[PDB]
RNA sequence: AGAUACCGCCCUAGUUCUAACCAUAAACGAUGCCAGCUAGCAAUUGGGUGUAGCUACUUUUAUGGCUCUCUCAGUCGCUUCCGGGAAACCAAAGCUUUUUGGGCUCCGGGGGAAGUAUGGUUGCAAAGCUGAAACUUAAAGGAAUUGACGGAAGGGCACCA
RNA sequence: UCUGGUGCCAGCAGCCGCGGUAAUUCCAGCUCCAAUAGCGUAUAUUAAAGUUGUUGCGGUUAAAACGUUCGUAGUUGAACU
């Protein structure tokens, strides 16, 4: 579904187009940026839903006398774990809905679900307590028990689902009628999700692989080569 | 003035975690506070520490890991049953996984795991996860 | 995170720091894995593997990534002679 | 909203501070709300001070100079152009500039 | 009265830095013609306009030439330019004109305790 | 182990005034002063910089494309070092301006992806070192015993104010960056002198003719 | 046009001092008090202690002045947090974690009607400390952004100046 | 974004808002959607309400630190067995 392939401008969508990784995680582990939005399609996108949020205009004041802008929200998730909003302000709102999903797909972080006090049966919804903010919304994210559907407002109800949780309790603090300041509290909390050092983590680790390094003198080539 | 020892050597801590530090001076320590530190340092939260003896009060010097995230006081100190022991577990503590309720028992100073299987009620005195 | 047959299944491990062991987000686009190699006793003879660390960006924003290599040197046998 | 970390100047462990009188205006300003220029001014311009020189008797006869504090009213410096209406980032600069010229406003 | 050669005459004027540095020489009626061959300018009058100012850019280059531009010998002189001066070393060898204290530095940290020296 | 003190390149120290630093001694940095004297001047520990300059030999090697690994100067005092640690390596020199963003841009065709900076002094061009956090990349830099530390790892105590001072290092970097992985036959001592690397001159001061010749008629 | 105003003249109560009353100010830092922690950088007020650092001269010393170096209590200043907040911004206005917890006290609950009516109390008075409702209302407000580009300063332009 | 009627009218609308001879909001026709032997309206009350705050608010500028300090009742009080 290419229909025509494109080259990788970056390092690193070099090594996606060798082959020199299948692993999204391992992109993930050492936390460097995703920074075209060819990479996860080869990684991801198979009938990977996405919905549009929100839509509505936004105005300046010229001198003839007001012009529009129309800024959209959308949101891209695999439903195993993985997230992204999309925030661009175009001129018509079809390169705004187009415009963002290139915002989408490059902002698309893993989310950690787990268990509360039982062990058993495919991890669940949160592993703790997470919550955070972004222009004084806060949103607790609660570890609900096994089969306790989506207790949230509708924003974060079509976001949860495409988040690879199970069930969740929420209490959003704030001005929530703002309908894109909703959305983006709550990434805050689920890109805490792996940066809560549970005692499920206090083992040291094997380091990692670095990358760059194992992967050094095979880019010392000049040509932009796949496989 | 310092009406908890245990809320100026917690926040103590927990403000100098949050920067990173490995060292943690506390003052006065308090015999209730060592065996609080006591119970966080058999759940690998905290290092192996020193009380400096001199003859006033007490100073310590606390080796620190890095694995804690909020260790803070209640104050006052609120009689806890055993029935209402997990009213007080939910709300506060992160999951039901990890984390820990302090309680001055009848018997001692313990988590809020072992007080429910040895069968005890108390006073809260603070918690850690 | 385990389940019933003892399994980290939850996506995968993040990294941790070598001085103050904070979890490496998977937006800390401020990570540094440096990658240090030591010698043959007196001077040459590169080996392989490097006595790597590891630093989060919150200890380069805060700035002293300098000395928290230099004291993790002296123990690991990469630097004496402080 | 507080326009200024200072308000006015120098209020910090005084509570109220003694005002003074405006040049132009004559107000009652603080003292330390006050644009205070110590103006030293040669008394015969400079330029015609070649006229004055050829009367002197004794050697050349240097000029004394003329000493004055000139209080400002801040509405009253403003519209006398002592200062004006800095930019946001150029309203916390204090001290520079000197760095101007010779010895301005005598001409 | 523009005082500089105003509008996109970098066309031809940052093109004949190292692809045409040579071909041409300060005489303007010269390049006014050797202008037509290398690039197709399809209305012709806009040609003296990128040809006249080669009087203001040879004359700005013979003497203390300007930023961003490369003639192939403006640090093609560095072939003629690394002086070794010999001895540029410690010329006194070891040494003993210093900071006045640091020889108990180097007292500590260094075996090399020759002679000293020292000025307030 | 000669990693050692190595008296044969420490006389070059005390000419280049590598062993004085500012009167702003930087909190972050106590451990590299040695003592203060009158004047308010910093004797710094040089020795603490030999640790650290076969440190500096350690963090470039074991990257296997040495390519992506960048020396940059931007200020013009040490413009001239950065051009020659290329002469010896596979190194990328970069002096003068940088067109932020360079790296943190794909559209461009100026952008590079490198792996381990090294400036010479970090207040002058922290601008790309603010660049240098938003795609993974250690900053090893020289500092004088006033800087900002933000980002930078490993800083290396000397002077960096004087023109001898960063000529000299530069090249006792480029020594064992060649000593390590580069196989010189255990540092017998160099067809370039001690400042090649080096800065020409307060240009433009007294310079005579070329190929160090003196005056010799009146 | 008007001018019980601004501007100009002599002036009265007042400003002045005493002995009482009054008890309010944008009485402001629109930021209660004691306590612990958390960072840089530079200045200064006060005290202490090593500088044969200088230095005035009874002879150098005793002192005084400053010099850098410390040290207490700070107060200013500026820079950004692992800070926080809606922002403006603030080493506190942060440590208010993932509804948190050092202690104590006061005050607010959309806007008006209204600090009114009324009662009580204080006062020589002016007035002060207390203090509603009926009815009305879908907004009032805060910090910021773009235009508006006017006794707003700046830098420029034109025979529709 | 159905069809006729009316034309800041008649009226509708909890609030926002509609209507001024093309009305997606009125009045009717043709349809449609919700719950269904049900459902609409009025008053009260609980939740919503992190807008009463023990859990759990706010008080520099949005409503809010007494002008100031003493001070009893009260509330809180260092370590030590």
């Amino acid at each position: 579904e290419d229909s025509k392939e494109w080259v990788p401008v970056t390092k690193l969508g070099r090594l996606v187009r060798e082959g020199k990784i299948k692993s999204l995680e391992e992109i993930y582990l050492y936390s460097l940026p995703i920074k075209e939005f060819e990479i996860i399609d080869f990684f991801l996108g198979s009938s990977l839903k996405d919905e549009v949020l929100k839509i509505m205009p936004v105005q300046k004041q010229t001198r003839a006398g007001q012009r529009t802008r129309f800024k959209a929200f959308v949101a891209i998730g695999d439903n195993n774990g993985h997230i992204g909003l999309g925030v661009k302000c175009s001129k018509e709102v079809a390169t705004a809905i187009r415009g963002a999903i290139i915002l989408a797909k490059l902002s698309v972080v893993p989310v950690r679900r787990g268990y509360w006090g039982n062990k058993i049966g495919k991890p669940h919804t949160v592993p703790c307590k997470v919550t955070g903010k972004c222009g004084s919304v806060s949103v607790r994210l609660i570890p609900a028990p096994r089969g306790t559907g989506i207790v949230s407002a509708p924003v974060p109800k079509k976001l949860l689902t495409m988040a690879g949780i199970e069930d969740c309790y929420t209490s959003a603090r704030g001005s929530t009628g703002t309908l894109g300041n909703f959305a983006k509290a709550t990434y805050a909390a689920i890109a805490k999700t792996y940066a809560y050092l549970t005692p499920d983590l206090w083992k040291e680790m094997p380091l990692g692989s670095t990358p760059y390094q194992a992967y050094s003198d095979f880019l010392s080539k000049p040509t932009p080569r796949l496989h | 003035v310092r009406m908890n020892v245990l809320a100026d050597a917690l926040k103590c801590i927990n403000n100098a975690e949050k920067r990173g530090k490995r060292q943690v001076l506390l003052r006065p320590c308090s015999k209730v506070i060592i065996k609080f530190l006591t119970v966080m340092m058999k759940h690998g939260y905290i290092g192996e520490f020193e009380i400096v003896d001199d003859h006033r009060s007490g100073k310590i010097v606390v080796n620190l890991t890095g694995r804690l995230n909020k260790c803070g006081v209640i104050s006052p100190r609120f009689d806890v049953p055993i029935n209402d022991i997990e009213k007080w577990t939910n709300n506060l503590l992160p999951s039901r996984q990890f984390g820990y309720v302090v309680l001055t028992t009848s018997g001692g100073i313990m988590d809020h795991e072992e007080a429910r299987r040895k069968h005890l009620g108390g006073k809260i005195l603070g918690f850690f996860f | 995170m385990q389940n019933d047959a003892g399994e980290f299944v939850d996506l995968y491990v993040p990294r941790k720091c070598s001085a103050s062991n904070r979890i490496i987000g998977a937006k800390d686009h401020a990570s540094i894995q440096m990658n240090v190699v030591d010698v043959d006793p007196e001077t040459g003879r590169q080996t392989d593997g490097s006595k790597t660390y590891a630093i989060c960006g919150a200890i380069r924003r805060m700035g002293e990534s300098d000395d928290s290599i230099l004291r993790l040197a002296k123990a690991d046998g990469i630097v004496s002679k402080n | 909203t507080k326009k200024r970390r200072n308000g006015g100047r120098n209020k910090h462990n005084r509570g109220h501070v003694k005002p003074v009188r405006c040049t132009n205006c004559a107000r009652c300003v603080p003292k330390d709300k006050a644009i205070k220029k110590f103006v030293i001014r040669n008394i015969v311009e400079a330029a015609a001070v070649r006229d004055i020189t050829e009367a002197s008797i004794w050697d050349s006869y240097v000029l004394p100079k003329l000493y004055a504090k000139l209080h400002y009213c801040v509405s009253c410096a403003i519209h006398s152009k002592v200062v004006r209406n800095r930019s946001r980032e150029a309203r916390r600069i204090r001290t520079p500039p000197l760095r101007s010229f010779p010895k301005d406003m005598a001409r | 009265m523009g005082r500089v050669r105003t509008k996109t005459v970098k066309k031809a004027a940052k093109v004949i830095i190292e692809k045409y540095y040579t071909r041409l020489t300060l005489d303007f009626h010269t390049n006014k013609r050797i202008c037509e061959e290398v690039a197709i300018i399809p209305t012709k009058p806009l040609r003296n306009k990128i040809a006249g100012y080669v009087t203001h850019l040879m004359g700005r280059l013979r003497h203390s030439q300007v930023r961003g531009i490369s003639i192939k010998l403006q640090e093609e002189e560095r072939e003629r330019r690394d002086n070794y001066v010999p001895a540029v070393s410690a010329l006194e060898q070891d040494i003993i004109e210093v900071d006045a204290d640091t020889k108990e530095m180097l007292k500590l940290l260094d075996f090399h305790n020759i002679r000293g020296l020292q000025l307030t | 182990d000669i990693l050692s003190l190595k008296e044969d390149d420490i006389t070059k120290m005390l000419v280049a005034t590598t062993h004085l630093g500012s009167e702003n001694v930087n909190f972050q940095m106590e451990q590299y002063v040695y003592k203060r004297r009158a004047d308010g001047v910093n004797i710094l520990n040089l020795g603490k910089t030999w640790e650290k300059l076969q440190l500096a030999a350690r963090a470039i090697v074991a990257i296997d494309n040495p390519s992506d690994i960048f020396v940059i100067s931007s200020r013009p005092i040490g413009q001239r070092a950065v051009l020659k640690f290329a002469k010896y390596t596979d190194t990328t020199p970069i002096a003068g301006r940088f067109t932020p963003g360079a790296f943190t841009n794909q559209i461009q065709p100026a952008f590079r992806e490198p792996r381990l900076l090294v400036v010479t002094d970090p207040n002058t061009d922290h601008q790309p070192i603010m660049e240098a956090s938003y795609v993974n990349i250690p900053v090893i830099a020289f500092t004088n015993t006033d800087s900002p530390l933000r980002y930078i790892d490993i800083a290396i105590p000397c002077n960096n104010k004087s023109a001898h001072s960063i000529g000299l290092m530069w090249w006792l970097l480029a020594r064992e960056v060649l000593r390590l992985r580069g196989t010189i036959s255990r540092s017998v001592e160099w067809p370039v002198v001690v400042d090649l690397f080096f800065y020409r001159d307060p240009e433009e001061a007294e310079k005579e003719e070329a190929a160090a010749k003196e005056l010799l008629p009146p």
